[PDB]
């Protein structure tokens, strides 16, 4: 086609070094953090992973803001659907509303 | 203030800086158990204020989430605040009144 | 929390 901008950057000594952690292992770090957050919770930040169901972890994270843990245990479906609709709103914002 | 559950620290004089000695609580030896979000007893969903409901396979315990100190299920560290036909995860067990073995049986 | 001691 025509001469690229990155070829002009590269040909004048302005080379770009790649990161040590590539996108696949960075995604592996992120997936390990997500799996430790869901399965182990906050207890894997103090040594090794300590397994927990996700409802218990969300309950013990409601306990950290002065809210009793009956709020989700009477309204688990509502909080789950609110999280699903909020992450769907984030997905639609990433799809269309680039702001 | 240290990797893990932080307890305290010690300042130490150092050349062009400072050195801390973070005394830190770190758990070592784990053990697997059977858990449940609450306990349905007489249509009441007991679930603890501080402990976590675990069982070794036969009896259920209410020990804390950082050190295994299993205690019997009693309405002193458990609050109801609901009903047991709403939550997803629940098991059938019994919760003993603290009033009973010191006045009612006595 | 009395009625389980005398009113039961
Ligand atoms: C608390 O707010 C939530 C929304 O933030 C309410 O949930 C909605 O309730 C209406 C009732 O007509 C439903 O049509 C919606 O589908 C619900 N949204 C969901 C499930 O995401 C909830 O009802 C409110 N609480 C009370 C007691 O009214
Ligand atoms: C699970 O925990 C229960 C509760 O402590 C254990 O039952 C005890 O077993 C000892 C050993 O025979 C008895 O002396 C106690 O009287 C039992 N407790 C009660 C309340 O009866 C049980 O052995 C444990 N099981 C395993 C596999 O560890
Ligand atoms: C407990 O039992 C499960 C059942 O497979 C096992 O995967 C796990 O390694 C055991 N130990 C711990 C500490 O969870
Ligand atoms: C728990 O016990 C109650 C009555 O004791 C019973 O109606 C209910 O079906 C039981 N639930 C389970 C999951 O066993």
């Amino acid at each position: 086609a025509a001469r690229d901008l990155i070829c002009a950057q590269k040909f004048n000594g302005l080379t770009v070094l790649p990161p040590l952690l590539t996108d696949e292992m960075i995604a592996q770090y992120t997936s390990a953090l997500l799996a430790g957050t869901i399965t182990s919770g906050w207890t894997f930040g103090a040594g090794a992973a300590l397994q927990i169901p996700f409802a218990m972890q969300m309950a013990y994270r409601f306990n950290g803001i002065g809210v009793t843990q009956n709020v989700l245990y009477e309204n688990q479906k509502l909080i789950a659907n609110q999280f699903n609709s909020a992450i769907g709103k984030i997905q639609d914002s990433l799809s269309s509303t680039a702001s | 203030c240290g990797k893990g559950y932080h307890l305290m620290s010690f300042p130490q004089s150092a050349p062009h800086g400072v050195v801390f000695l973070h005394v830190t609580y770190v758990p070592a030896q784990e053990k697997n158990f059977t858990t449940a979000p609450a306990i349905c007893h007489d249509g009441k969903a007991h679930f603890p204020r501080e402990g976590v409901f675990v069982s070794n396979g036969t009896h259920w315990f209410v020990t804390q989430r950082n050190f295994y100190e299993p205690q019997i299920i009693t309405t002193d560290n458990t609050f109801v605040s609901g009903n047991c036909d709403v939550v997803i995860g629940i098991v059938n067990n019994t919760v003993y009144d603290p009033l009973q073995p010191e006045l009612d049986s006595f």
